[PDB]
């Protein structure tokens, strides 16, 4: 939060009023919360808007990343590191499975927020699952493209 | 039912040539076609065997007719027999690794997975 703000004349105000200011421009005025800061900003001054200027080269310069991060993807994700995620996965699973198979024996109503307190916290067990069944996907989808895809293209 | 029942042995089509009203013509195209069946397969089946032997389950009249009917077939293309090239191919299915070739692509599949999430 920053401010543009203009003087406004001691003759000004009593003949004119601040209203005189925001004619002929866009016209907005800011209140910065309460406090000091509206109440200084009424006896002294009138705020005035912010636009930002932009052009097309000015953009194409800050989206610029770097030459390295091409091969970044590419890289093939360590079998080791992988498999650290991989037992990560399972083992929530095989907890939450369990819930999962309390959990559809009833849930014969829609509603889906009243079945996540009833088979116990935030978020349906199902839910849960497939979210850690994902995380994995993530993992494997880095490493089994980049698996054969490195292999080929440098050989 | 002796064809479905899988004994071959009972069949009578290999002695249905003698009683015919004009049947033996195609009698003798369907047994034809009972011979190759087996032919080819007992190739795959072991190695380098009697000619004795190769004739009697091959369906034949004699170690002749075995001779020239196996030399097509890619078997016996000499005066000895030639049932190992075949043979030995089949036995190991755990054994082979060419390994980027067999993996299939691993990239397309990798691709029609992620595009949903």
């Amino acid at each position: 939060v920053i401010d543009a703000f203009r003087l406004i004349n001691a003759n000004m105000m009593v003949l004119g009023h601040e209203p005189r200011q925001t004619t002929s421009n866009l016209g907005h005025l800011n209140k910065p919360s309460i406090q000091a800061l509206i109440h200084g900003l009424n006896r002294h001054y009138y705020s005035i808007t912010i636009n930002y200027r932009k052009n097309e080269l000015e953009q194409k310069m800050l989206l610029n990343l770097h030459k390295k991060s091409w091969m970044e993807g590419l890289t093939l994700q360590d079998y080791s590191e992988h498999c650290k995620h991989n037992e990560s996965v399972v083992k929530e699973m095989l907890e939450l499975a369990k819930n999962y198979n309390k959990a559809v024996e009833e849930e014969d109503k829609m509603t889906p927020e009243q079945l996540a307190i009833k088979n116990v916290g935030k978020q349906d067990p199902k839910r849960h699952l497939e979210e850690h069944v994902d995380v994995l996907m993530t993992s494997n989808i880095v490493q089994c493209l980049a698996a054969m895809l490195d292999t080929v293209v440098f050989k | 039912q002796y064809l479905m029942e899988g004994s071959y042995n009972k069949v009578f089509l290999a002695k249905g040539n003698i009683p015919a009203e004009s049947y033996t013509f195609f009698i003798d195209i369907l047994l034809d076609t009972i011979r190759d069946e087996i032919a080819g397969c007992i190739e795959k089946a072991y190695e380098k065997i009697l000619f004795a032997e190769a004739t009697r389950i091959l369906f034949f009249s004699t170690p002749k007719k075995m001779t020239d009917y196996a030399k097509k077939r890619g078997w016996l293309l000499g005066p000895n027999n030639y049932y190992s090239f075949a043979s030995q191919q089949q036995k190991p299915e755990d054994s082979t690794i060419p390994s980027t070739e067999l993996a299939r692509q691993v990239i397309e599949y990798a691709r029609q997975l992620e595009m949903i999430v």
